């Protein structure tokens, strides 16, 4: 079925019949080859294309039709047909507006008079006041009595004070940061250098829900319209793909438009920091190819996908469902310091095994032992190889510094257990030491870690029951997928 | 900071279906309480302050591990949405593009009423019931959400909601939530509001279909 | 053969339905050009999305107590070698790699100190002593502890300026595809009080329209679908601009005219238009053959698609046309990635 | 760039007053101490931690930055977070795991 | 790269490869050998393989009419019973003929050169018979397997002129069910409508764009599934036929691969010689490790019969200095 | 199966503090409907003939809780709530219960301010429990060598909707219902006045202490 596949190409595959502008020989090919291999051409249009193959004939056609030859070179780019039905865009009542300061004032890390800021911020409660169209006209101030001096804009004027002070302190830093981070200018980027005009609105001046008059300065087929709304950044209306096939008729470059700011993004992370919507040329009934997420930069300083996603709100990288259930697993008792304690343990024992060649240790305390010459503290582990029965295995070599070792008390145990082992010989038996102070310590650390794992699991069980009752996610929503 | 936005209508206007006392307590003390708690929280985090109401809800949902501020912001929004979702003279039947969309997405308005009633009866504990426009699937759905949770956390666009917290009906209806639900659907629900919400949703979820050239 | 990597486009004259269901081969009923739009092929499809701009590309004690030097962990153990002083003898596969039910020692005394807590292990030991578990492998390797020139050995056994992404949802939603667009693909063809752009302010909820952020305009479809009967009296074909101050006083310097207040300068100014329902030579998405031209000026257009239109120039994504004849078969769905040398 | 603890939303009340520690009940929180090691962990639950002594360097999985917490910082590790905690010197904390 | 290679280097690098791996590779396939009563066991410890240099130099071997050869020894375990009934003697496994540096083997006094063989490369190929789309796996053993479509798909695997079975039936015999077919093929409702060596693995992965790990050296059922899916591709025209005669579809077996094959044969003869001598040891008792239960005959006579008889081992054309080189760079389709 | 046990007092007995209208709706409608829908669910099912505590623990299913669970848990919670209060209740506990409160909260006033905070911040519907926490996990490493007396704390824990501490193998001691229907007729939005009234004038500390004795008995049986 042809038309169903045409629709499937439009909707899914992104097809559109983008008109092709052809040199007259390519048109002659794309017409004559419809009729045969070497047939004498019969179609009037193919004969016309054959005649157009001479520019002198094109000249004569120009003179006969009277259209100037640059006007004809323009007219060859005309849309091939089926122009869309004109927009009939109608205002939903009057545009009734308040000068309300942005809510994200001040910018991050900028410090302001917090009592002035609280005065500014009192304006935001005004958004809860009703306005009715049955009530606007009865009290309407007009003319001389609507001159600016009649309007209470004092919280906005304080906002403008703080804004101008911020611009004065930051316009140069922001231009430097633009040249540092953004190599080439592109519509969403900060207007900079010879293109910057003193008095362009900085990005803190804008906020979602603000209405702007602007000019459509550029169209990009894959991104949408970019609009000068008076700022150092162009606003962005997301329009993508074959939607432009109709919108190309209505949203030209150079149009004046009314737009609504719909989101304001960080200009470092996000490629287009002001998302916009067209209000007057309302085209919402022809934008089908919505963006799932606002485009971002992947930058020289970025190094961790998870950190970029949560810097921009993308969902996590899927993983395979582990099939285990978090709460059904064991409890990690094995404290990670115990391996290091074990090194320290055997190091103490090694020292004591050399102190019980006693003549080498005469003249100093055990706590007075140093490391040897050349003791490289800057790597804990060496690697190498070891051999037995004509075969080889890897060897890991663990350095331990004598400064780490509790040697005096370890000696106290050594001497105590030696004495008991002699009494054990007087008992007529061996002497199994059940634990040393290092093994006791390692068990204490394991008990602390098991206690964490217990209290974690118990809180997890409460959490699970609460989330299941409340329909909240147990695992991180984006983290796992089956395929 | 957010103001306590009134109901569109006078608090007596939903009589007899929702009593003046019920509205006075539900707006003037519950909703007021959420507004004041939210303002007291936003007074001490400028980051959460700088977000829009929908951004604030979505950020404080914290991808399913809600921040302390979530319940207040979400309840403030949910009640703002609820008052406009009702009106005096809230008719039995939608009209125009709301009815068209319901009939294409539910097959009939009767199926819609059945799904909404079943969602609001089977919602356990406190919660909300939403007629929402799904964003990726360009279709209406009915979703019930517990406590303060609302569709904005999933980036779905809400169209109508019914409060299913007991404080919304217990004075007038006590245990029989079903009669409150039926009274809402018959006498309170504002399909004119559903129309304006659909019209705003169309700015973000185009639920027509393209015209494809030959 | 596709002389470059890129994506397939066919504006018209190619059938939109494959020759045989479950094929990518499309018949040509008339002559057409198949365009290949250039693009660099390649991804963490979570984090890479469309239009993302990638700028990056021996003591007597230990004869009986060497079990205090051994250790056992979640899937590990260490045993001293002196062969262990405890008199249990250890043996290992020549490559160090054990298998299920492998002997690791032959000969009870404790091999390891009894820790109070013993987390569930995949490694099992059972009595000569044999090691077992549950593609995971258990391997031996030596650990040496070195302190002040003393050495002690333990066997450890354990169980072991760049381009914009443009991207496609595809024949199924996981099989997404990428083209890097870049200066290798896209090129600019050469150049061919008072009002100003700016905020008007913040638009308020007009509570006759039941939306928190107001709907400001209806398109021709929305007036049919979503315009309430009682709101018809307020649908205006011209912008009416009102301002409300912080005391709720409402202002309109001339209600017959489109005056509005710029926040930065606090003076009334005229909007550029009444904004009622009432151009460039070349348009988005058009394709050019080589040596077409807009005017007698020397910059003939190169072959490609207009990606970007600006006030005085356009940016063209390079594409090459392939002329094809009726009954030629085209090996691809629309927008298929063709690699270089693909049929 | 944005601070690492802000991206991960690891709340940190640095230099906490006793007026907050006795509200939270930190004296009754379980003790954990660690010396000098690496602990890889995935927080299946939010953890509230008061660092009684020492220092911790926390590196989220795959990250090349770290966030540092010192004695007298009160850290709320969020659930689902996965990080490698590095302790370079004797370290002690009291913790409570907090369910929804 | 920078210069004309040494002409004999193709032989040289082949022979060194045979020494550098072919000995380990072929000795590793020597099994444990068990007696008829399941009580006595013999094995070569391949890790001890030791080529001692030829005790006779080339110019003496050519004069005395002998083979210039190195001697392979390996230690051999033999458990004649439990416990200490073990010997592990180093035993002489036999002469392997060594190459001289210009690329030739002196065998019974006569210089021989191993001509390179050209074969059809392992992999998968599609032929349009008469349209009859016909897939064919070639394993590096030379074994064919055939797949076919003549009309309306219904792909048959073909085993013999009277033996054809539908590929879903073959996959069911290989233990893959219709759910695995549905999951693992691009056009599963077409399938449902019906109701190799390292070189081979490489070439089938390349030609089918598969990503099976190299360690799966044998054919997997999913390889046959992919072959049928690509055959459906060919039926639709989503692919190309392959021209078998083209030089791109050929491989070259050098002195290395022929000598390695002959070591395989020599060790399989050694297996039969150990089994038969263990028999004589288990019936006549006789003596343990007389050298061992090994004779020199298998290797020595295998290699010397290879050189004497194999069509790709030919007397060196010593006519002039050019033919001495060119002979060792011939490439023969025979063999 | 199960039956709606009346609260262990006359329905007038709470009148200054929890009105007879409140009791009539909360017991005679809400709890009645929980226990009758529970009965309708369990009849003809492997859950019938079991004890209510066991129907709760089973129908919790270790999360992915079965449709019976909400009714089973609400019936148990309400029975526990009615026994948790009395005419002339409140004041201060005695003996082991006071000793444990002073151990785990430092005084009875800290406990009461922390139960009141918990209850006043159980957002939505649900419950706030004082519980004796002698739970055992099934993990397989859950058991503690060297057990100590301090372990087996009293805990204040708040639970949403129908959830109760039985599902964690805790033993509940005191519960305050924080569903609106528990107080809306008497206090409307003033949950904090309802909690104050509950702790000051309703709590059956004798019953909490008897429940604590039973929790001791269960724990020492181990
Ligand atoms: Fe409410
Ligand atoms: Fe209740």
């Amino acid at each position: 079925t042809e038309d169903e596949a045409r629709r499937r190409n439009w909707i899914e595959r992104g097809w559109a019949p983008w008109e092709e502008i052809l040199t007259p020989e390519a048109d002659f090919a794309r017409k004559s080859l419809n009729e045969g291999e070497e047939v004498p051409l019969q179609s009037p249009e193919a004969i016309e294309a054959f005649k157009m193959l001479r520019p002198s004939y094109r000249k004569k056609k120009i003179k006969e039709m009277g259209i100037t030859e640059d006007e004809w070179y323009a007219k060859q780019f005309e849309i091939r047909g089926d122009k869309p039905p004109p927009l009939d865009t109608s205002w939903a009542g009057p545009l009734v507006v308040r000068q309300i300061p942005p809510r994200d004032w001040p910018p991050k890390g900028w410090e302001v008079d917090r009592k002035e800021l609280e005065f500014i911020r009192e304006a935001h409660k005004l958004m809860a006041e009703r306005v009715w169209l049955e009530d606007l006209d009865k009290d309407l101030k007009v003319g001389e009595d609507a001159t600016v001096d009649k309007m209470c804009l004092e919280r906005f004027k304080v906002f403008l004070k703080q804004y101008n002070e911020w611009v004065e302190a930051n316009k140069d830093r922001l231009e430097e940061d633009s040249y540092k981070y953004d190599q080439d200018f592109y519509p969403g980027r900060r207007i900079r250098g010879k293109d910057y005009k003193e008095g362009m609105y900085e990005l803190p001046f804008y906020y979602p829900g603000m209405i702007c008059e602007g000019t459509v300065t550029t169209l990009h087929l894959y991104q949408g319209a970019f609009v000068d709304i008076g700022g150092v950044h162009e606003g962005w209306v997301p329009i993508k793909g074959n939607d432009w096939f109709w919108i190309r008729h209505f949203i030209r470059v150079g149009m004046h438009v009314i737009v609504e700011i719909t989101a304001k993004r960080d200009p470092y992370r996000f490629r287009f920091p002001l998302e916009l919507r067209f209000v007057h040329p309302n085209i919402d009934h022809m934008i089908f190819n919505k963006f799932d997420f606002p485009p971002i930069f992947h930058r020289d300083g970025d190094t961790n996908p998870d950190e970029i996603r949560r810097d921009c709100g993308r969902p996590p990288e899927p993983r395979k469902d582990p099939g285990s259930k978090p709460e059904e697993e064991g409890l990690l008792s094995d404290h990670p310091y115990v391996d290091k304690l074990w090194q320290l343990h055997v190091a103490e024992q090694m020292i004591l095994d050399d102190y019980e060649n006693p003549e080498k240790y005469k003249g100093k305390k055990l706590s007075e032992l140093s490391d040897d010459e050349g003791f490289d503290e800057r790597k804990e582990i060496e690697h190498g190889e070891a051999y037995y029965k004509k075969t080889k295995l890897p060897k890991v070599i663990l350095k331990t510094s004598v400064k780490e070792l509790d040697l005096e008390a370890a000696l106290i145990e050594r001497k105590y257990h030696n004495k008991l082992m002699m009494e054990a010989k007087a008992r007529g038996e061996g002497y199994k030491i059940e634990k040393l102070r290092r093994n006791i310590e390692m068990d204490e650390y394991d008990s602390l870690h098991w206690r964490r794992s217990l209290e974690e699991r118990e809180a997890l069980l409460r959490d699970i029951s609460s989330r299941q009752a409340l329909g909240l996610p147990l695992e991180e929503p984006g983290r796992y997928k089956p395929g | 900071y957010y103001g306590l936005k009134t109901p569109p209508y006078p608090l007596d206007a939903l009589e007899p279906y929702m009593s003046r006392r019920t509205l006075e307590v539900h707006w003037g003390k519950h909703h007021r309480g959420y507004v004041d708690n939210l303002n007291k929280q936003l007074g001490k985090d400028d980051k959460l302050y700088g977000y829009t109401m929908e951004e604030l809800i979505k950020a404080t949902y914290n991808n399913g591990n809600p921040l302390p501020e979530f319940n207040n912001a979400a309840q403030v929004y949910n009640h703002d949405f609820f008052w406009e979702s009702m009106q005096p003279g809230g008719g039995d039947m939608p009209q125009k593009g709301v009815l068209e969309q319901i009939e294409k997405d539910f097959g009939s308005f009767t199926n819609f009423r059945e799904k909404f009633t079943n969602a609001a009866l089977t919602q356990f504990g406190s919660g909300w019931v939403w007629l929402v426009l799904k964003r990726e699937e360009r279709r209406l759905e009915v979703v019930k959400t517990s406590n303060a949770i609302n569709p904005l956390v999933w980036d779905d666009i809400p169209i109508i909601s019914l409060d299913v917290w007991e404080h919304s009906y217990y004075l007038d209806y006590k245990n029989e939530r079903g009669k409150y639900i039926n009274t809402f659907l018959n006498h309170l629900v504002s399909w004119n509001a559903a129309m304006s919400r659909m019209a705003r949703a169309e700015a973000f979820v185009n639920l027509g279909e393209p015209n494809i050239p030959i | 053969y596709s002389d470059s990597e890129g994506e397939m486009h066919w504006s018209t004259d190619v059938s939109h339905a494959p020759e045989f269901t479950y094929s990518n081969v499309h018949l040509l009923p008339k002559t057409s050009h198949l365009w290949i739009l250039s693009g660099g092929s390649c991804i963490l499809f979570s984090i890479h999305k469309d239009q993302d701009q990638m700028n990056i590309p021996y003591s007597a004690i230990f004869h009986e107590n060497s079990d205090l030097l051994a250790k056992r962990r979640r899937n590990r153990f260490l045993i001293p070698f002196q062969i262990p002083h405890s008199g249990i003898s250890v043996e290992i596969p020549i490559n160090g790699i054990f298998r299920r039910n492998s002997i690791f020692a032959f000969f009870l005394a404790t091999l390891f100190p009894k820790d109070l807590f013993r987390e569930k292990d995949n490694i099992q030991l059972r009595v000569c002593l044999v090691l077992n578990w549950d593609l995971e492998e258990v391997r031996a390797f030596f650990v040496e502890v070195n302190t002040k020139g003393l050495i002690r050995d333990f066997i450890r056994i354990g169980l072991v300026n760049h381009g914009t992404i443009r991207m496609f949802l595809n024949r199924n939603k996981e099989s997404q595809s990428l083209l890097i667009l870049s200066s290798s693909n896209c090129f600019r063809i050469g150049p061919f009080i008072k009002n100003s752009s700016g905020p008007l302010g913040t638009a308020i909820q007009i509570s006759n329209f039941y939306s928190f952020l107001p709907l400001l305009t209806y398109n021709q479809i929305s007036v049919i679908k979503y315009l309430q009967l009682d709101n018809f009296k307020y649908i205006f074909q011209v912008i009416h601009s009102y301002l409300i101050d912080e005391n709720g006083r409402i202002f309109n310097l001339d209600p017959y005219s489109n005056l509005v207040l710029n926040p930065f300068k606090l003076n009334w100014y005229f909007l550029h238009q009444n904004y009622n329902n009432n151009s460039t030579i070349i348009s988005l998405g058009q394709f050019f053959c080589e040596n077409v031209c807009i005017a007698k000026k020397e910059p003939y257009l190169k072959s490609g698609q207009v990606l970007i239109v600006q006030r005085d120039s356009v940016v063209i994504r390079s594409a090459k046309p392939y002329l094809a004849t009726p009954g030629a078969k085209v090996h691809g769905h629309y927008r298929e990635i063709l690699y270089e040398g693909d049929t | 760039q944005t601070p690492l603890e802000e991206l991960y939303n690891v709340k940190v009340e640095r230099k906490v007053s006793q007026r907050r520690l006795d509200e939270l009940g930190v004296s009754r929180w379980s003790v954990w101490k660690t010396g000098k090691c690496k602990l890889p962990w995935d927080w299946q639950v939010d953890q509230l931690v008061y660092i009684e002594e020492g220092e911790v360097r926390v590196v989220p999985e795959g990250s090349k930055r770290f966030m540092q917490f010192l004695a007298g910082d009160l850290v709320r590790y969020p659930k689902w977070l996965e990080a490698d905690l590095f302790f370079n010197a004797p370290y002690s904390e009291r913790y409570c795991f907090k369910a929804y | 790269t920078s210069t004309i290679p040494g002409f004999n280097q193709i032989q040289f690098e082949g022979f060194y490869r045979f020494i550098d791996q072919g000995l380990i590779e072929e000795l590793s396939k020597f099994p444990k050998i068990e007696d008829i009563d399941h009580e006595i066991e013999f094995q070569l410890f391949v890790e001890t393989y030791q080529l001692v240099e030829p005790l006779i130099k080339e110019r003496d071997a050519v004069y005395e009419s002998l083979t210039y050869s190195s001697e392979l020894y390996v230690s051999a375990g033999l458990i004649w019973k439990t416990n200490r009934n073990m010997q592990e003697q180093r035993i002489f496994i036999g002469n392997i003929p060594l190459m001289n540096s210009l690329g030739t083997s002196i065998v019974n006094g006569i210089y021989r050169v191993v001509i390179n063989q050209i074969l059809q490369s392992p992999g998968i190929y599609y032929q349009s018979e008469l349209s009859v789309y016909t897939g064919t796996i070639i394993s590096d053993w030379g074994g064919r397997l055939e797949l076919e479509i003549d009309k309306k798909a219904r792909i048959w695997a073909r085993v013999s002129r009277k033996q054809k079975i539908s590929i879903l039936v073959l996959s069911s015999a290989m233990g893959s069910n219709l759910r695995e077919i549905l999951e693992n093929v691009c056009y599963p409702e077409i399938f449902l409508s019906f109701l190799l060596g390292r070189i081979g693995r490489r070439n089938i992965n390349w030609r089918l764009n598969l990503n099976i790990p190299q360690n799966n050296i044998f054919l997997l059922p999913r390889d046959i599934l992919a072959a049928a899916d690509h055959l459906i591709g060919m039926k639709f025209g989503m692919g190309t036929l392959d021209d078998m005669n083209h030089l791109k579809n050929k491989r070259i077996r050098s002195v290395a691969d022929l000598l390695q094959d002959q070591l395989g044969l020599a060790l399989a003869r050694l297996e039969n010689v150990v089994k038969g001598t263990i028999g004589g040891a288990i019936r006549h008792k006789l003596i343990p490790t007389p050298q061992n239960l090994v004779t020199s005959t298998p290797l020595t006579t295998t290699y010397e019969s290879f050189f004497g008889l194999h069509p790709l081992s030919q007397v060196l054309d010593r006519t002039n200095p050019l033919t001495q080189i060119v002979h060792g760079r011939k490439l023969s389709y025979l063999g | 199966g199960f039956e709606l046990k009346p609260p262990p007092y006359p329905l007038d007995a709470l009148e200054p503090h929890m009105s007879r209208e409140t009791l009539d709706y909360h017991w005679g409608k809400h709890h009645k409907t929980y226990v009758e829908n529970l009965n309708k669910q369990i009849v003809g099912t492997d859950l019938d003939g079991l004890s209510l505590e066991e129907v709760v623990l089973l129908s919790y299913n270790r999360g992915n809780m079965l449709p019976a669970f909400n009714n089973a848990a609400q019936a148990w919670n309400h029975e526990f709530f009615w026994e948790s209060i009395q005419p002339g209740g409140g004041g201060k506990p005695s003996g082991d219960l006071l000793r444990l409160i002073e151990r785990d909260f430092g005084s009875f006033s800290d406990f009461v301010e922390r139960f009141k905070a918990a209850a006043a911040s159980n957002f939505g519907s649900g419950w706030t429990w004082l519980a004796y926490k002698a739970n055992r996990l099934d993990v397989a490493n859950a058991v503690n060598p060297l057990p100590k007396e301090e372990d087996k704390k009293l805990v204040i824990v708040k639970t949403p909707n129908a959830v109760n501490p039985l599902v964690w193998d805790y033993s509940p001691l005191l519960t305050i219902d924080t569903w609106e229907h528990a107080y809306y007729l008497d206090f409307e939005n003033r949950r904090i006045e309802y909690i104050n009234t509950f702790m000051e004038k309703l709590v059956s500390w004798e019953t909490v202490s008897t429940r604590l004795e039973s929790a001791m008995a269960r724990a020492a049986q181990r």
